RNA sequence: UGGUAUGUUC
RNA sequence: AUACUUACCUUAAGAUAUCAGAGGAAAGUCCUACUGAUCAAACAUGCGCUUCCAAUAGUAGAAGGACGUUAAGCAUUUAUCAUUGAACUAUAAUUGUUCAUUGAAGUCAUUGAUGCAAACUCCUUGGUCACACACACAUACGGCGCGGAAGGCGUGUUUGCUGACGUUUCCAUUCCCUUGUUUCAAUCAUUGGUUAAUCCCUUGAUUCCUUUGGGGAUUUUUGGGUUAAACUGAUUUUUGGGGCCCUUUGUUUCUUCUGCCUGGAGAAGUUUGACACCAAAUUCAAAUUGGUGUUAGGGGAGCUGGGGCCUUUCAAAAGAGAGCUUUGUAGAGGCAUUCUUUUUGACUACUUUUCUCUAGCGUGCCAUUUUAGUUUUUGACGGCAGAUUCGAAUGAACUUAAGUUUAUGAUGAAGGUAUGGCUGUUGAGAUUAUUUGGUCGGGAUUGUAGUUUGAAGAUGUGCUCUUUUGAGCAGUCUCAACUUUGCUCGUUCCCGUUAUGGGAAAAAUUUUGGAAGGUCUUGGUAGGAACGGGUGGAUCUUAUAAUUUUUGAUUUAU
């Protein structure tokens, strides 16, 4: 996967990102929200580990290593900021550029013609 | 030197280093390069692909012929032990079995390997140019 | 010059 | 809904791209539907850009899962602490071992946990597209079918963060088909192109009548018109046939209503509206109030934004130009000048010694003319051997014929031909002998001689400066610009003449910019501009490096 390289942390809205905390635990999830203190909200986000067992394999020196990973299934958490240390991309969003625009400008359509409604509501 | 010629293989993996490297694992899975991507291939010019005989793979991109490729071997002998090893039962490239047999004009590496066991270079180079006309 | 909230009356 | 009663509130500031240049209200400020350069965003638009997009010629496969099974798999490892009594081993207060008693806590698990590995079953995801069932390739591989996904880079236009809301005495302002699809045929209709009947105009040929000329007929000649008997292509109505699809699962999913498998259908409607659904309480339903959604997909006509390519027209670049000489002007740079002494620094010549190709002439080194030899060139050409072939035209032989061999074989192409090559001519490179030239001393050391600089003096013109041998300006030299002059060359035209000069200009060619038109493509099609504020949200700066996120107590440490 390639990603822009002038893309912050509000264009990979509904990205699925991978982040990582200073436990060493990696959260895996559909970005939903972020903050100034760069705490994300993650949509089904699962929690890995490597567990203190596996790691020795990881020291360097088979072709390939397997590690077993611990893994929790968490769904919609807020992460804390602070705890954070680096995020990295996994995957696209589901709906490409292209639809999302289509999805977008609906949407403010529909916006538009309910707060005329409420407003034209009000004075009757 | 002998070249073995293969019909119904994929014509979507496009790039040549991804679709060498993605029809080797079908021939040998658990190969050395198949099985460590990101290393270069190495390029025989006129240092064995694979071992158990597997020199080259050449393919084009031309659309008269998509799915065909060559592979060439070491020997001669060679060429005719791969098709042993399917023994009568057809390998599968994908989804899509590989009809596959010895070439009707052995391949140019293959030349450059019982020559050496540029002259004929010239006389290629003239071929491509008068079919150039 | 306001907002939200509350409960009563009709 | 109103109203009334209370209770709780009624705010961090500031900013909107940067740098430079011109202008306006000596330092700075502010501003400019000002101007350059950079940056950022949006929107168009391209790159021979880079990666990826699933069998049906088949019962597959790729990517990711399983919080799935085999499974108590196979191999290791775990299940308290204190007090007191009793036996007990013993070097021993009784350290070890076993049984019971009091107190204290105590995640569940042991069919667990941990290590290893394999088979199987199943879920989600995708162009399961079009043309192909193909002999490729060294410069390694036509990346030269249409789309889609994701990035990289470039150009153009607009903007200077972005959005709603109000005002305008602003501009705006469209239609049509279609909802299984595709294909073949029968048939209907429309339209164009040619031929044929009545022919006409125009005109090539013929023929006949007549006055040079004209007219009739045929070719219905050349194109157009009347007309539509024949053929051909594009659109459409009705019926039938073939293929594929229907999981479209609420049987087309834009909505309602009618309706369907021997079928794919009918009616009405399409945004200040309609439709579907959710929640309540009145004591079923209806009623209302409050909410969440839906209003689609394809094709066409106009209208319009963008690119590529072509035509025309206009302007500037390239050549009345270029160079050289003469005169004047003015700008810019550099410094004057001469000799003598001293011999600071540098160079040159000679003396002694040392070393070096040979200390010297030659040899040797260097330049290179192709005169000669040699060598080489995917150099080029021509021919030959495999059959040199091919425009297979023609003759003959083997042969039914076909095919093959050969000849007309240069009358024209194909480098020659070969997936070993030979032979001849010529161009380039290299070397030597030459056509010929130049060269035979250098480095270290040493004193003397000469020039020039560091220093002194006499000078050399005047001013500014100054202790001076003196630095700048009038003085002198070098270079460009303007003006005049003849000579030489030159893109195009003319003349004197085609020696060459004179005159004119791109009017012939190209590149750059713009206007118009053609062609191809790609996108849009109901909002848009301007003004405005006790308007929302993004970004940025400062409070803010002082316990609640970003100015360090998670590299396990001594």
């Amino acid at each position: 996967i390639q990603v822009a390289h002038s893309s912050r942390l509000a264009n990979l809205i509904d990205y699925k990102l991978r982040v990582l905390t200073q436990d060493g635990r990696v959260y895996i999830g559909q970005l939903m929200a972020f903050d100034k203190h760069m705490n994300l909200v993650l949509n089904e986000c699962i929690e890995e580990r490597v567990p203190k067992t596996q790691l020795d394999k990881l020291r360097p020196r088979g072709t390939t290593l397997n590690i077993k990973v611990e893994k929790r299934v968490l769904g919609l958490t807020i992460l804390r900021g602070e705890q954070i240390l680096s995020t990295v991309v996994e995957d696209k969003p589901l709906l490409s550029k292209k639809e999302r625009l289509v999805r977008d400008k609906k949407e403010k359509k529909q916006a538009q013609k309910q707060t005329k409604l409420r407003k034209e509501k009000e004075k009757k | 030197m002998s070249a073995l010629y293969f019909q119904n293989l994929p014509s979507r993996p496009a790039n040549k280093e991804n679709y060498t490297r993605l029809l080797l694992k079908h021939i040998n899975p658990n190969n050395k390069y198949a099985i460590n991507p990101s290393l270069p291939l190495p390029h025989n010019k006129l240092l064995l692909d694979d071992q158990m005989g597997l020199l080259e793979v050449s393919i084009s991109r031309s659309s008269k012929m998509t799915n065909q490729a060559f592979l060439t071997f070491v020997t001669q002998e060679e060429a005719d032990r791969f098709l042993e090893k399917y023994t009568t039962t057809a390998l599968k490239v994908q989804g899509r079995k590989v009809r596959m047999g010895k070439a009707r004009t052995n391949s140019l590496l293959g030349l450059s390997i019982e020559m050496q066991k540029y002259n004929l270079d010239i006389k290629k180079v003239l071929k491509a140019r008068k079919l150039k006309r």
